[PDB]
RNA sequence: AAACUCCAGUUGACACAAAAUAGACUACGAAAGUGGCUUUAACAUAUCUGAACACACAAUAGCUAAGACCCAAACUGGGAUUAGAUACCCCACUAUGCUUAGCCCUAAACCUCAACAGUUAAAUCAACAAAACUGCUCGCCAGAACACUACGAGCCACAGCUUAAAACUCAAAG
């Protein structure tokens, strides 16, 4: 299987994690 | 069948004679059939060992003419 | 249990070598140990260069000791022949004797395996 | 069985009395554990 | 460091042919497994990927020890054709 | 604890073990074996002053008396390895599996339970 | 003697956890790979390098 | 006799000579085989310098001292040096499988020096120090 | 193929017919087409061997079934 | 009915189980000698059992007991003792071709 | 190229680090994990099933405090590459990997295949993968995305973890 799920939940956490950050 | 008891013993401390199988021949009786059928005549006499029984075999053999070389 | 002492002495002369067996084997009964059987396996070169207690040993001698002892003496004699300066190197093991060798019938063939993939077509 | 013959290997073990008499024999003695197999399986005892 | 030298992956050559010599040290290296190691200790292997490369090694093992019995198992009927014409 | 002269469980009615020498008769002992061996005769102590058959190991009585005297096996191995978290798992299991055992003999056998909880000191809670 | 496959792979008999974890099925196929082409080696370097030595002294 | 390949063991008595010296008399080449070097110091038997050569020394730089006819050119120069001191017979002790572990000794028998030996001390942990981090190439 | 030639004859010798050759595909199924419109097929089809030469079913006797012709076979 | 029937048995000429050479036998880790011939003569490495041939049960002992003798100062470790060259070779190794 | 030249090679002395070969073995443990040697203790249950939360555990990374330090090494610095190179390659060195005492409680923690008891005959069977099913029980799942998110609650956690939605949007996603 491709890991195109994952990458659109790695990409969700990435963001997140980097918003938690700046504020 | 039963005789393959005796005919592994046989095989085992004798040996395949020299005597070579013919099995073109549909009666052909080897070494080891002629060993298995007086062992099976001394049986009908009422002998219940099997290491006497054997002994006893060989030895009318042997009387008959048979070239019995153990493996030892 | 019973238990072997694999004592490895520094090469001294005959007077030397008697003492060390002598205090080795009185640290054993001081502990509990009854002490079975002496057994020298003699002088020989060492396999490799024993570094102990500031020496470079290149020969010693082999002594083993057949003893019974308490489980808890063993931790105590296993102290106490690091701190003698004759002994090169001293490893108690469970006497190899206690073990009894199991029966075997010989080597049982293993097949091989089946039927680890479908019979589908490929 | 095993009472008994404990019982009589009891009587060769080393204790204080013949301690240093033990001691001097075994320094005499030689015990060789080494043997060797061969390909039929049969134990070669060391020559020495 | 503490066992004596000139005794381990030591080989005498013969008549001077120091060709056959070092092919030989370099067989005994091989066949030991010591060549092998030294190339894979150059770098680390990470514990998963050593796993992954014992288990690639093994399967190959096992296939092509199987592929060399069939091809010594079918070796006899390289023959020349008996029957040439039917 | 069974002092440390007791006989091995094994050796205890072989006949004329009395009269041994003394050196046969520690080599004979507890204080020449491992832990193990002591546990065996704990066993037949509570077996013995418990149950009604000693003999019979099968009963649900004998197989509390062997598990308890396990727990307790447990509980002095982990004052001494207080991170074993394996032990400690094993010691926690052993206690739910003696307290499912309690509660089947209390529904069965009131009578004995009783004599389960004197002998070994064990006090049933009912479960939250 | 070929390595065992007895419980080797991951399949719902097996209570282990796998040993081998083969890419492709082990199933032998009806081919075997080509002959691998010798990787070359330059020759005639020890020739070469008495020459150009010779050649620096003279 | 038939040739024995294992070494005369020192302790024991052997017919083998060389130049009417037992085997443990022979003067000893280090043959360090690098992947970018190669470094040779002929030694005597109880551990006295007598030669030192390395691609460095023979004037290859950067990436031209990890080639096989560097290594070569090393072994002669080692081996002039050597013969100069007394060295006739060598016994090789190499460790590492750089590019200049065979030619190395070929540089030394072109140079004048025989082997009577080859031995390999390429240390190798058991168990020992974590390499460094693999390259993604 | 060692008893192609065999085979042959007896067929030959009981005015019967022999097909030990490599069988090629559609030999029955394809027949008017190979052979001709008005081509009649067998009406028995004897295997002396059931199995081709890497020991599968010979491809006749699943196209016998096909073509409804009886089969008798060793 | 008849008298020639077969008959239920167990094969009669089935062979005896292949035993390894040390099938039956103590090894002990003072017994270097034996030790010894399982060893790589030049580098000391443990042959595994497709070289040895021993079973998977001697296989592990032989094991256990060089580890044993090594560290314990029996056995040497990078090398075979050269005084065990010469015991009867039992490993199926060919290293001079 | 930088770096080093207090450097390199040989020899001797020399760890609170990591454990060739064996292992072509396939074992131990509930799982996580476990492969140098020795000894001590020691691997629950005589029906099975039974919890994100009770109870006890749980790789790596990380936190708190005290130690050890060979080597490796986020970050950082230098060299090089490049249009740029906050990377890939080279060198150096730190947190960190180790020990002791407490935390944290996550993973592609996946053999993505639940526990127990059976079966190989029928329809064997969408496809692929690691053949198809029966009994019984517990857990879990109901279009995609929003969402390993918001709010609430709990937690030694305070840029955390566990539990976990909706509005708007789409006619696909898979
Ligand atoms: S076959 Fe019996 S121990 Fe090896
Ligand atoms: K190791
Ligand atoms: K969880
Ligand atoms: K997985
Ligand atoms: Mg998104
Ligand atoms: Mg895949
Ligand atoms: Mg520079
Ligand atoms: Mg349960
Ligand atoms: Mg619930
Ligand atoms: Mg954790
Ligand atoms: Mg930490
Ligand atoms: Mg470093
Ligand atoms: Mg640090
Ligand atoms: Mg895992
Ligand atoms: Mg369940
Ligand atoms: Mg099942
Ligand atoms: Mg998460
Ligand atoms: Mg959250
Ligand atoms: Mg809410
Ligand atoms: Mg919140």
């Amino acid at each position: 299987k491709n890991v195109l799920k994952i990458r659109r939940r790695k990409m969700n956490h990435h963001k997140y994690r980097k918003l938690v950050k700046k504020t | 069948y039963h005789e393959d008891r005796i005919r592994a013993k046989f095989y085992s401390v004798y040996g395949s004679g020299q005597r070579a199988f013919d099995l073109f021949n549909p009666n052909f009786k080897s070494t080891c059939q002629r060993f298995v059928e007086k062992y099976t005549e001394l049986q009908k006499l009422g002998e219940t060992d099997e290491e006497k029984l054997f002994v006893e075999t060989g030895k009318a053999l042997l009387a008959e003419g048979v070239i019995l070389r153990r493996v030892g | 249990p019973r238990y072997e002492l694999a004592l490895i002495l520094k090469a001294m002369q005959r007077p030397e070598t008697a003492a060390t067996l002598k205090r080795t084997i009185e640290a054993l009964m001081d502990r509990g140990a009854i002490v079975r059987d002496l057994e020298n396996l003699g002088e020989r070169a060492l396999p490799y260069r024993i570094s102990a207690h500031s020496q470079q040993h290149n020969r010693g001698g082999y002594f083993l000791v057949d003893f019974y002892a308490p489980t808890a003496a063993v931790e105590s004699m296993v102290e106490h022949l690091s701190r003698d300066i004759d002994v090169i190197r001293g490893n108690i093991v469970k006497h190899p004797l206690t073990q009894e060798l199991k029966e075997c019938e010989g080597i049982v063939p293993v097949p091989l395996a089946e039927k680890l993939y479908s019979t589908k077509k490929r | 069985r095993e009472v008994l013959q404990l019982q009589e290997e009891v009587k060769n073990f080393i204790t204080r009395e013949n301690l240093e008499a033990r001691v001097e024999a075994a320094l005499d003695s030689r015990k060789n554990y080494n043997w060797a197999i061969t390909r039929e399986g049969l134990v070669v005892r060391p020559q020495r | 460091a503490k066992h004596l030298k000139f005794i381990a992956r030591t080989v005498m050559v013969q008549e001077g042919n120091v060709e056959s010599a070092y092919r030989t040290l370099n067989r005994i290296l091989t066949m030991d497994g010591l060549i092998e190691d030294i190339k894979h200790r150059r770098y680390y292997e990470k514990p998963c990927r050593r796993r992954q490369r014992e288990s690639y090694e093994r399967c190959r093992r096992i296939y092509n020890m199987e592929m060399a019995r069939k091809i010594n198992f079918l070796m006899r009927k390289n023959r020349a054709d008996p029957w040439q014409g039917c | 604890d069974p002092p440390p002269s007791t006989l091995l469980k094994d050796y205890q009615n072989v006949p004329g073990i009395e009269k041994v020498d003394d050196v046969v008769k520690r080599l004979l002992s507890l204080e020449m074996a491992n832990k193990k061996e002591m546990l065996k005769i704990k066993q037949e102590q509570f077996m013995k002053k418990i149950v009604a058959n000693p003999e019979d190991t099968r009963s649900l009585e004998a197989r509390i008396i062997a598990l308890s005297v396990k727990i307790r096996s447990y509980e002095e191995h982990l004052e001494k390895h207080r991170k074993d978290k394996a032990h400690k798992r094993y010691l926690l299991m052993s206690i739910d599996q003696r307290k499912k055992m309690l509660k089947n003999l209390r529904n069965t056998n009131y009578d004995v339970f009783e004599k389960i909880c004197w002998g070994l000191g064990i006090e049933y809670t009912f479960p939250p | 003697a070929t390595p065992s496959l007895r419980g080797r792979l991951a399949r719902f008999g097996n209570p282990r956890k796998p040993v081998l974890k083969p890419n492709k099925p082990l199933i032998l196929a009806n081919r075997v790979g080509e002959r691998r082409r010798e990787k070359g080696e330059a020759t005639c370097i020890t020739e070469m390098s008495v020459m150009m030595a010779c050649w620096k002294q003279n | 006799t038939k040739f024995s390949i294992y070494p005369p063991i020192p302790g024991e008595e052997s017919s083998l000579r060389w130049a009417g010296k037992k085997f443990e008399e022979i003067p000893i080449a280090h043959i360090k085989a690098s992947h970018n070097n190669t470094q040779i110091q002929v030694v005597s038997a109880s551990n006295e310098p007598l030669a030192f050569a390395s691609c460095g020394t023979e004037g290859f730089r950067n990436a031209k001292k990890g080639t096989g006819i560097a290594a070569q050119t090393a072994g002669i120069a080692a081996a002039a040096r050597a013969k100069q001191k007394g060295v006739i017979h060598i016994r090789v002790v190499v460790k590492g499988l750089g590019p200049g572990r065979l030619s190395a000794m070929h540089g030394l028998i072109m140079g004048g020096l025989e082997v009577i030996s080859i031995t390999d001390n390429t240390p190798i942990p058991h168990x020992g120090c974590r390499p460094r981090k693999a390259r993604k190439l | 193929r060692q008893f192609s030639y065999l085979i042959e004859n007896m067929a030959r010798d009981c005015g019967e017919y022999a097909h030990t050759r490599y069988f090629r595909g559609g030999m029955l199924t394809n027949a008017r087409l190979l052979f001709g419109p008005t081509v009649r097929l067998p009406d028995l089809i004897i295997f002396l061997h059931t199995l081709n030469n890497i020991f599968e079913p010979h491809v006749a006797v699943r196209d016998a079934a096909k073509m409804n012709i009886p089969t008798v076979g060793i | 009915s008849n008298e020639d029937l077969p008959i239920s048995m167990e094969n009669p000429y089935k062979e005896p189980l292949k035993k390894c050479i040390l099938c039956g036998k103590h090894v002990d880790y003072k017994n270097v000698q034996l030790l010894s011939q399982f060893v790589s003569p030049f580098t000391g490495c443990i042959y595994g059992r497709h070289i040895t041939g021993l079973c998977g049960k001697k296989q592990k002992e032989i094991t256990k007991a060089i580890k044993r003798a090594q560290i314990m100062g029996f056995m040497p470790v990078t090398y075979k003792d050269p005084a065990y060259l010469k015991d009867p070779k039992v490993c199926n190794i060919r290293y001079r071709e």
